C-alpha cells in the first residue's frame, strides 16, 4: 500500500524504495519498528528523515539513532508529516530529546495532545512589528551599557568559571516574574555530565517550573544534533503565537549546530566550500535565525553561546553568525576575582540599541560618560601601581561606579541570605547620573557592593 | 526654550494620539458597515449567483430547470 | 562583401625567418628610461593589480609614442570597461591619431567565447600590414589576462579535469599559441605593449607567472607605492629590461642605474629595524643611505599629461640624458640640504630647485 | 496515445480520431488506447507523446480561471493545449525532468504545485531546472509544463511605492500590482557609440562625499567597509535627499534580515520617500536561486525608466551575499571551484550586471542609471578576491573606516560632476585635511614651530569637526558650500572646537532668515556670489554670535 | 523666536504625520472593501461552478457524445 523497504545501509545513511507515485515528501519522518522473528535477528526502533529523491522510486534519508542490526527488505512506514513535537503547558518542567519523547522518567505525554511540525517557513513580511522596543531585564549593567531588544539576538562570550549558569537562571527568573514570559533551553552537542548538573541547579533554584528543556547529546548521530534547535524553536513559537507572550530561548552552542550540518553534508557526498564547510552554510543559518522575530502578537528573544575556532574572528562560521547578532555580552575572570557579580565586562560589551533615538538622550549621555570615566581609570593603572589634579577625582568616582554595577540576585539568595532585587532602567540611570555629579561622594566605597537602587547604598553606609 | 519645546512636543503627541484614535473609531464603524453590507450582498448575490450558474450551465451546454437548480443549490447550502 | 578576408587561426613564423637586434625606444618616463628601457621591436609588459594605474600609463604611452611612430597602430581591448573605450575613441579622434589606427572591441559584458578570440582579430589585422607591406606596426592590448580567464571559464564546461587553482590544463599552450605570432620577421616588425592584470595582488598566480616568460621588458606596479602617493607605482627593483647592457645604452647610464638600484636595495634591507627600534640606533653611513634613498624614491615620480584633469599640473617630458644627469647629481650629494618633499611630482631637477626656492628654502 | 473519456467511445470514432491525428502529426498510422476514467464527464482529454488536449471539465475550472456581459455569458471555452514533462530527480533546490521537447534555454517552467523554475541545461534526454521558491512540495513523478517565455519581470509605474520579490510578486499585502509590460532579466548593455561622458552631479547630502568623492549621474561607485560601519545609513540618506531632484530610486536588499528591511521601509515612509522608490527584497531564509536574481530584477526594473529619458539610481545592499549564493548554487551542480572555492565566472556574474549602468547619448534619449554596489570586508582587507573583483569594475570607491578614509577612497568620473562653486572651495579643504592627517602621525607628542603648531593642527581639527553629520538630516549644496567657504577662507579660527557644530546650526538659521539673495544667486548661477557681500554677511553673523 | 519657529516646525511635522496616518487608514478601508468584494465574487464563482456542474451532470449526454466528437474533430483541425 504505502510501505517502503530498505535497500542500502552505510552507517547513518539509509536508502528506501517505495511504490510508484507514492514517495514521501522531503523532510518527512519514517519509522522502522521490527521484532525479532528468529534467533538470528534483533529488535529495531528507528526514525529516519527524508533528504533526497534519487530517482527510480528511491529516497535517501539520514538516521536519528544507531543503525546496527538493519536488514535489507524490512518494512518502512511513512508518517506523512515532519517530526512533530508536543506543545503547550504540558512541556513546562520536563526534559525532551529531538523526537519529543521525555527523558526524565516521569511518564509519557498522552496520545491525545497537540503536536506541531519541526520544519516551517518564517513569518511573512506583513506580520512583523514596525517599531523597535527594549526588553527590560532588570540587571543594572546589562540594562545600562548593553541593552537588549525584543526579538533580537545576543552573543554570550563567557566560559567555564565565570558565572554563566547563574546569569541564565537570573534572566529566566526576572522575565517570568515581571513580564510573565516562558523560557526554553536547547542544548546542542551537550555533555551528559553538564546537562545533569544544569538540571539539578535549575531544580534547586526553583526556576524549573517556568522553563522547557531539550537535549541533543554529544553521542548522537550528526542528524540528531542538527535538528535539536528546531525543537526548542517550535516549542517557543507556540507561546509566542497562540498566547502572545515575550519568550526567551537559550542556545548552548551555536557552533555545534554548524559542525553537525557540515558533517551531515559530508556524509551525503557534497562538494565542500571554503575552509571545508558545507555549501549551504548561510542558508541553514538563515533558516534557523529568521524564525526568531517580534511579530504583532509577541516576540522570541534568543541568547546564544558562541565558540570562536582557532581564535579567528574571520572564520566562516563566526563570520556567518555575527551578521545576525544585535548585542554581545562578555564575562571575564578578573572581574569575578574582585568579588563583582555579575562579571560582565563594561567596555567589551556592545549593543546596537545604544543610540539616542532608541533610549532617549539622558540614558545615552549617562552611558557614554560612565564609559569614558572607566576608560580613563583603566588607563591610569600603570601610573597608580598624587599623579595629577583631576585624576584623583576621576579614580574616586570610578571606584564607586565600578562597584555599583554589581547586584544581588534572587538565585544567589539560597547561598548568601540577601533577598535580591530588580532595578528598573529609569532608577539605574538616575543613580548613575547622581554618582557622576558627585552627590554621594562622602560614603565609603564598600557600601556600593551588591545592592539594588541608590537608596540601599545610603542605608548600608548609615548602618555601617 | 526647553519648556516650550517640551510643551509643543506634548501637544503634537496628543494630537497624533487623537488622530489615531479617531481613525480607529472610523475603522470600527467601517468594519461594521462592511460586514453588514457583506452579509446582505452575500444573500442577494447568492440568489444572483444561482441564476448566473443556471445561465452558465446553459451556455456551456428554462424556468423549470432554473427552479430545479435553485432547489439543488439550496439543498447543497443546507 | 568582395573585400579580401583572412582566417583568424594560423601557425607561427618559423626559426629561419626571425630577426634579432636591439634598439632603444624613448618614452619620456624617468623610471622607465633609467632602470628598464624599452626595445624598438620587442614585447613590453605592464603588470598591475586593481586600481593601481595600468590604464593611465597605457594612455600616457599612447599619447607619447603613437604620433612619433609615424607608421600603423592597432588597439585591441579585451575585457575592459566600455566607458574607457568610449573615452579613448573620442580622445584619439580629437588628437588625430585615427586614419592610421584600427580598433577591435570585446569588453566586460561579452560572453567568454567573444573575449577569447578578440586578440586574434587585431593580431590578424597587424599581421597583414607586417607581412604584406613591410611596415612597422604598433600593437596595444588592453588586458591580456582576460583572454586566459575566458579560456578558464570555457574549459570547465568543455569537460576537462581542472589544473592547479582551478585553471585549465592547456594554459601554457594557448598562451604560447597566441604570443608566438607577435614577432619581428625579416620583412617588418611588431612592437607590442601589453597590460596584464594580477588577481588578488598575487604575482605567483599561474597566469602572471606563465606570461612573465614572453616579455623583453616588464614593469611591475605595486599598491604600497601607490598608497604613498608615488605615481607611477613602478617597482624599481622587480622591473627588468634586456636592453640594460653597457654596450647598448652606454657606460654612464649603466653605472648610474646600478648605483641607484643598490642604494634602494640597501634602504629596503633596513625597514624592519627602523620600524621597531628607530633611526637613532644606526651608523652614520646607514643614515646617509636613508637620506639619499628617500630623495631617490621621491624623484622617481612624475606628473603626466593625461593626469592633468586630476591634479592640475600640465605634465612633463624628460629625455634620457637629463634623467641620467639628474640622478648622477642626486647620488653625489649635491642636493642633500633641500627638503625631501620638493622632489615629488616634477619633471627635471631644475624644477626641484625652483620648487624648493618657492617653499622658502 | 491515450484518451480519457466519460463513456467508452465507439470503435469507428476511435479509428477516425486516430487517423486524423496520424495525418496531422506526421505518422502513417496511429492507435489510441482509450481509458474508462469517469471523472472527466465533460468530454475527452488526449495525451499523445508529451502533448495534452483538454476536455470540458477543465473548462469549469477554467471558469474559475475566468474569475475576471456577466463574464460574456461565461465567455467561450476552447481546447487549450500544453507541452509537459515529468520529474525524475529533486533535491537541494535543483530538479531534473524528462519530456519538454521544444523548450528553450532560459525559459520559465511551471510546476503542478504552482512554483516556477528556470530551464538551465538542455541535455540529450534531460532538462536541468532551478527552482525559484520552496522545493518541499515537488516530488519525483510530478508534472511540469512550459510557459513559452524567457525569464522576465513586470515593469511600469504601478510598482512605485511597493515592496516586491525578485519575480514581481508583492509582499506588503496591499493588493495586486497592475502593470502591463515586461522586460527580460538578461539583456545586453549599451554600446560604445551609445554613451557620453558624465557631466551632471548626483547630490548625496553628505559633506564628506559631496566635497571629496563626488558622484555623477551615470557613474558606478562602490561603497566598501567592514560590518558595523553603517553603509545602509549612507544609502538611506542618499535616497532621502533626492526629494526635489527629478530622480527615481530603487533599493535592493540581498541577504539582509526582514526585520531590518521592515524598519528601513518605515524610515523611508516617514520622510515621504515612497513617492519615487521601489523596494526589491530577498531575505536570508530564501533559496539561493532567489538570492541571485534580485540585482538583475532591480536593473530590469530601472532600465524601463532609463530608456524613456528619465534618471534612475539603484542600490545593491550586498554583492558579497549574491556571490556566496551563486557559489552555493554552482557547487551543488558539481563545478570545479577556484580561489576561495568561488567558481570561474564569478567575475562575469558581477561585470555583466554593473555594465548596464550608463549615461546615454542624446540620440538615444539622454537617460541615465547610477549604481551603488556594497561589499563587506573582513578585518578591513581590501586585497581579497571579491573586493578586488569589484574594484576593477567600477569608477571609484568609498572606504569606510571602523569616517571616510581619504587615503583609499577615490573617484575618477567625479570632478567634472561638480558645480563650480564647490569646485572652487574643495581644493583648499582637501589640502588642509591632508596636512592634519600627516601632521598628527608624528606630532602627537612633540613641539613644533608656530606654523606647524597652529596652522597645521587647529585648521585640521576644525575641518574634522565640520565634516561630521547626523542621521537623516541631509544638507543642501548651497549651505554646504557656504560653510566650507567660510572655513577655508579663515573664519572659525577664533571659535572653540567645542562650538563649531552650534556655530554651523546658527549660521544655517541666519542664512535661512537673511541670506535669500545669496542662496538664490547660488541656486540660479552655480557659481559663488560676490566676495565682499559674503564677507559682510559672515562678519555680521560673527558679531551677533555668542562665543562660549 | 527660533524656539517658537522650532515649535511651529514640530507642529507642522506632526500634522503631516497625522495626515499621512489618516490617508493610510482610508486606503486600508478601501483595500478592505476591495478584498471583501473580491471574496464575494470568489464565493459566487464557486457556487456557480458547483451548480453548473450539477446541471451539466443532469443534462442528457446522448447528444453530448456527438458534440464532444465534433468538438474533438474541430480541435484536431485547429491544432
Ligand atoms: N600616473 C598617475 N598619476 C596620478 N594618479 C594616478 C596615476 N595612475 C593612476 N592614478 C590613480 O588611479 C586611479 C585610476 O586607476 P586605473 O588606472 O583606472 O586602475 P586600473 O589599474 O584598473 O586601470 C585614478 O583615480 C588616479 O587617481
Ligand atoms: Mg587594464
Ligand atoms: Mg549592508
Amino acid at each position: 500500500m504505502t510501505r517502503g523497504r530498505v535497500i542500502q545501509v552505510m552507517g547513518p545513511v539509509v536508502d528506501v524504495k517505495f511504490e510508484n507515485g507514492h514517495l514521501p515528501a522531503i523532510y518527512n519522518a519514517l519509522k522502522i519498528q521490527h521484532k525479532a522473528r528468529n534467533e538470528n535477528e534483533v529488535d529495531i526502533d528507528l526514525t529516519l528523515e527524508v533528504a533526497l529523491h534519487l530517482g527510480d522510486d528511491t529516497v535517501r534519508t539520514i538516521a536519528m539513532a544507531s543503525t546496527d542490526g538493519l536488514i535489507r527488505g524490512m518494512e518502512v512506514i511513512d508518517t506523512g508529516a515532519p517530526i512533530s513535537v508536543p506543545v503547550g503547558e504540558v512541556t513546562l518542567g520536563r526534559v525532551f530529546n529531538v523526537l519529543g519523547e521525555p527523558i526524565d522518567l516521569e511518564g509519557d505525554i498522552p496520545a491525545d495532545a497537540r503536536r506541531d511540525p519541526i520544519h516551517r517557513p518564517a513569518p511573512k513580511f506583513e506580520e512583523l512589528a514596525t517599531e523597535v522596543e527594549i526588553l527590560e531585564t532588570g540587571i543594572k549593567v546589562v540594562d545600562l551599557l548593553a541593552p537588549y531588544i525584543k526579538g533580537g539576538k545576543i552573543g554570550l562570550f563567557g566560559g567555564a568559571g565565570v558565572g554563566k549558569t547563574v546569569l541564565i537562571q537570573e534572566l529566566i527568573h526576572n522575565i517570568a516574574q515581571e513580564h510573565g514570559g516562558i523560557s526554553v533551553f536547547a542544548g546542542v552537542g551537550e555533555r551528559t555530565r553538564e546537562g545533569n548538573d544544569l538540571y539539578h541547579e535549575m531544580k534547586d533554584s526553583g526556576v524549573i517550573s517556568k522553563t522547557a528543556m531539550v537535549f541533543g547529546q554529544m553521542n548522537e548521530p550528526p542528524g540528531a544534533r542538527m535538528r535539536v534547535a528546531l525543537t526548542g524553536l517550535t516549542m517557543a513559537e507556540y507561546f509566542r503565537d497562540e498566547q502572545g507572550q515575550d519568550v526567551l530561548l537559550f542556545i548552548d552552542n551555536i557552533f555545534r549546530f554548524t559542525q553537525a550540518g557540515s558533517e551531515v553534508s559530508a556524509l551525503l557526498g557534497r562538494m565542500p566550500s571554503a575552509v571545508g564547510y558545507q555549501p549551504t552554510l548561510a542558508t541553514e543559518m538563515g533558516q534557523l535565525q529568521e524564525r526568531i522575530t517580534s511579530t504583532a502578537k509577541g516576540s522570541i528573544t534568543s541568547i546564544q553561546a558562541i565558540y570562536v575556532p582557532a581564535d579567528d574572528y574571520t572564520d566562516p562560521a563566526p563570520a556567518t553568525t555575527f551578521s545576525h547578532l544585535d548585542a554581545t555580552t562578555n564575562l571575564e575572570r578578573k572581574l569575578a576575582e574582585m568579588g563583582i557579580y555579575p562579571a560582565v565586562d563594561p567596555l567589551a560589551s556592545t549593543s546596537r540599541a545604544l543610540a539616542p533615538e532608541i533610549v532617549g538622550e539622558e540614558h545615552y549621555q549617562v552611558a557614554r560618560k560612565v564609559q569614558q570615566t572607566l576608560q580613563r581609570y583603566k588607563e591610569l593603572q600603570d601610573i597608580i601601581a598624587e599623579l595629577s589634579d583631576e585624576d584623583k577625582l576621576v579614580v574616586h568616582r570610578a571606584r564607586r561606579i565600578q562597584f555599583f554595577l554589581s547586584q544581588n540576585f534572587h538565585v544567589a539568595e539560597q547561598f548568601t541570605g540577601q533577598p535580591g532585587s530588580y532595578v528598573p532602567v529609569k532608577e539605574t540611570v538616575r543613580g548613575f547620573k547622581e554618582i557622576l555629579e558627585g552627590k554621594y561622594d562622602h560614603l565609603p566605597e564598600d557600601a556600593f557592593r551588591l545592592v539594588g537602587r541608590i537608596e540601599e547604598v545610603v542605608e548600608k553606609a548609615k548602618a555601617m | 526654550i526647553e519648556n516650550a519645546r517640551k510643551l509643543a512636543e506634548e501637544q503634537k503627541e496628543q494630537i497624533v494620539a487623537s488622530a489615531r484614535a479617531e481613525a480607529e473609531r472610523v475603522k470600527e464603524t467601517a468594519k461594521k458597515e462592511i460586514e453588514r453590507e457583506k452579509e446582505q450582498a452575500m444573500a442577494a448575490l447568492r440568489e444572483q449567483v444561482a441564476s448566473l450558474s443556471v445561465l452558465i450551465a446553459s451556455k456551456v451546454i428554462x424556468x423549470x430547470x432554473x427552479x430545479x437548480x435553485x432547489x439543488x443549490x439550496x439543498x447543497x447550502x443546507x | 562583401a568582395d573585400a579580401r578576408r583572412d582566417p583568424i587561426h594560423r601557425p607561427a613564423p618559423k626559426f629561419e625567418e626571425l630577426a634579432t637586434e636591439v634598439e632603444i625606444l624613448e618614452t619620456g618616463i624617468k623610471v622607465v628610461d633609467l632602470l628598464a628601457p624599452y626595445i624598438k621591436g620587442g614585447k613590453i609588459g605592464l603588470f598591475g593589480g586593481a586600481g593601481v594605474g595600468k590604464t593611465v600609463l597605457i594612455q600616457e604611452l599612447i599619447h607619447n609614442i603613437a604620433q612619433e611612430h609615424g607608421g600603423i597602430s592597432v588597439f585591441a581591448g579585451v575585457g575592459e570597461r566600455t566607458r574607457e573605450g568610449n573615452d579613448l575613441y573620442h580622445e584619439m579622434k580629437d588628437s588625430g591619431v585615427i586614419s592610421k589606427t584600427a580598433m577591435v572591441f570585446g569588453q566586460m559584458n561579452e560572453p567568454p567565447g567573444a573575449r577569447m578570440r578578440v586578440a586574434l582579430t587585431g593580431l590578424t589585422m597587424a599581421e597583414y600590414f607586417r607581412d604584406e607591406q613591410g611596415q612597422d606596426v604598433l600593437l596595444f592590448i588592453d588586458n591580456i589576462f582576460r583572454f586566459t580567464q575566458a579560456g578558464s571559464e570555457v574549459s570547465a564546461l568543455l569537460g576537462r579535469m581542472p589544473s592547479a587553482v582551478g585553471y585549465q590544463p592547456t594554459l601554457a599552450t594557448e598562451m604560447g599559441q597566441l604570443q608566438e605570432r607577435i614577432t619581428s620577421t625579416a620583412k617588418g616588425s611588431i612592437t607590442s605593449i601589453q597590460a596584464i592584470y594580477v588577481p588578488a595582488d598575487d604575482y605567483t598566480d599561474p597566469a602572471p607567472a606563465t606570461t612573465f616568460s614572453h616579455l623583453d621588458a616588464t614593469t611591475n606596479l605595486e599598491r604600497k607605492l601607490a598608497e604613498m602617493g608615488i605615481y607611477p607605482a613602478v617597482d624599481p627593483l622587480a622591473s627588468t629590461s634586456r636592453a640594460l647592457a653597457p654596450e647598448i645604452v652606454g657606460e654612464e647610464h649603466y653605472q648610474v642605474a646600478r648605483k641607484v638600484q643598490q642604494t634602494l636595495q640597501r634602504y629596503k634591507e633596513l625597514q624592519d629595524i627602523i620600524a621597531i627600534l628607530g633611526m637613532d640606533e644606526l651608523s652614520d653611513e646607514d643614515k646617509l643611505v636613508v637620506h639619499r634613498a628617500r630623495r631617490i624614491q621621491f624623484f622617481l615620480s612624475q606628473n603626466f599629461h593625461v593626469a592633468e584633469q586630476f591634479t592640475g599640473q600640465p605634465g612633463s617630458y624628460v629625455p634620457v640624458k637629463e634623467t641620467v644627469r639628474g640622478f648622477k647629481e642626486i647620488l653625489e650629494g649635491k642636493y642633500d640640504h633641500l627638503p625631501e618633499d620638493a622632489f615629488r611630482l616634477v619633471g627635471r631637477i631644475e624644477e626641484v630647485v625652483e620648487k624648493a626656492k618657492a617653499m622658502g628654502v | 496515445a491515450v484518451a480519457y473519456s466519460a463513456r467508452p467511445l465507439t470503435d469507428e470514432e476511435l479509428r477516425a480520431l486516430s487517423d486524423v491525428f496520424a495525418q496531422k502529426v506526421g505518422k502513417q498510422t496511429l492507435e489510441i488506447e482509450n481509458i474508462i476514467d469517469p471523472e472527466l464527464i465533460g468530454g475527452v482529454r488526449l495525451r499523445i507523446g508529451n502533448r495534452i488536449y483538454d476536455g470540458s471539465v477543465s473548462g469549469q475550472l477554467e471558469r474559475i480561471r475566468r474569475q475576471l456581459k456577466q463574464q460574456i455569458e461565461n465567455y467561450e471555452s476552447q481546447i487549450q493545449v500544453s507541452d509537459v514533462g515529468t520529474v525524475i530527480q529533486v533535491g537541494d533546490g535543483i530538479a531534473r525532468a524528462h519530456g519538454l521537447d521544444n523548450v528553450m534555454s532560459g525559459e520559465l517552467v511551471e510546476f503542478a504545485n504552482g512554483v516556477m523554475g528556470m530551464a538551465l541545461n538542455l541535455e540529450e534526454n534531460n532538462v536541468g531546472i532551478v527552482i525559484l521558491g520552496p522545493y518541499t512540495g515537488i516530488k519525483e513523478g510530478d508534472e511540469v509544463r512550459r510557459t513559452g517565455r524567457i525569464m522576465e519581470v513586470p515593469v511600469g509605474e504601478a510598482l512605485i511605492g511597493r515592496v516586491v520579490n525578485p519575480l514581481g510578486q508583492p509582499v506588503d499585502g496591499l493588493g495586486p500590482v497592475e502593470t502591463t509590460e515586461t522586460r527580460p532579466i538578461e539583456s545586453p548593455a549599451p554600446g560604445v557609440m551609445d554613451r557620453r561622458s558624465v557631466h551632471e552631479p548626483l547630490q548625496t547630502g553628505i559633506k564628506a562625499i559631496d566635497a571629496l568623492v563626488p558622484i555623477g549621474r551615470g557613474q558606478r561607485e562602490l561603497i566598501i567597509g567592514d560590518r558595523q560601519t553603517g553603509k545602509t545609513s549612507v544609502a538611506i540618506d542618499t535616497i532621502i535627499n533626492q526629494k526635489d531632484q527629478n530622480m527615481i530610486s530603487i533599493y535592493v536588499a540581498i541577504g539582509q534580515k526582514e526585520s531590518t528591511v521592515r524598519t528601513v521601509v518605515e524610515t523611508l515612509r516617514k520622510h515621504g520617500a515612497l513617492d519615487y522608490t521601489i523596494v526589491v527584497t530577498a531575505s536570508a531564509s530564501q533559496p539561493a536561486p532567489l538570492l541571485f536574481l534580485a540585482p538583475y530584477a532591480g536593473v530590469a526594473m530601472g532600465e524601463y525608466f532609463m530608456y524613456k529619458g528619465k534618471h534612475v539610481l539603484v542600490v545593491y545592499d550586498d554583492l558579497s551575499k549574491q556571490a556566496a549564493a551563486y557559489r552555493e548554487l554552482s557547487l551543488l551542480l558539481r563545478r570545479p571551484p577556484g580561489r576561495e572555492a568561488y567558481p570561474g565566472d564569478i567575475f562575469y556574474l558581477h561585470s555583466r550586471l554593473l555594465e548596464r549602468a550608463a549615461k546615454l547619448s542624446d540620440a538615444k534619449g539622454g537617460g541615465s542609471l547610477t549604481a551603488l554596489p556594497f561589499v563587506e570586508t573582513q578585518a578591513g582587507d581590501i586585497s581579497a578576491y571579491i573586493p578586488t573583483n569589484v574594484i576593477s569594475i567600477t569608477d571609484g570607491q568609498i572606504f569606510l573606516q571602523s569616517a571616510i578614509n581619504a587615503g583609499l577612497s577615490v573617484s575618477r568620473v567625479g570632478g567634472a560632476a561638480q558645480i563650480k562653486a564647490m569646485k572652487k572651495v574643495a581644493g583648499t579643504l582637501r589640502l588642509d585635511l591632508a596636512a592634519y592627517r600627516e601632521l598628527e602621525a608624528f606630532a602627537q607628542f612633540g613641539s613644533d614651530l608656530d606654523k606647524a603648531t597652529q596652522a597645521k593642527l587647529a585648521r585640521g581639527a576644525r575641518t574634522v569637526e565640520v565634516l561630521k553629520q547626523d542621521l537623516h538630516q541631509p544638507i543642501p549644496v548651497e549651505k554646504q558650500v557656504l560653510i566650507i567657504y567660510a572655513l577655508t577662507r579663515g573664519f572659525l579660527d577664533d571659535i572653540p572646537v567645542e562650538d563649531v557644530r552650534r556655530f554651523e546650526k546658527e549660521f544655517y538659521l541666519f542664512l535661512d532668515q537673511n541670506g535669500q539673495h545669496l542662496l538664490e544667486h547660488i541656486r540660479t548661477t552655480k557659481d559663488l556670489p560676490n566676495e565682499d557681500d559674503l564677507n559682510k554677511a559672515i562678519e555680521a553673523f560673527k558679531k551677533t554670535f555668542v562665543v562660549s
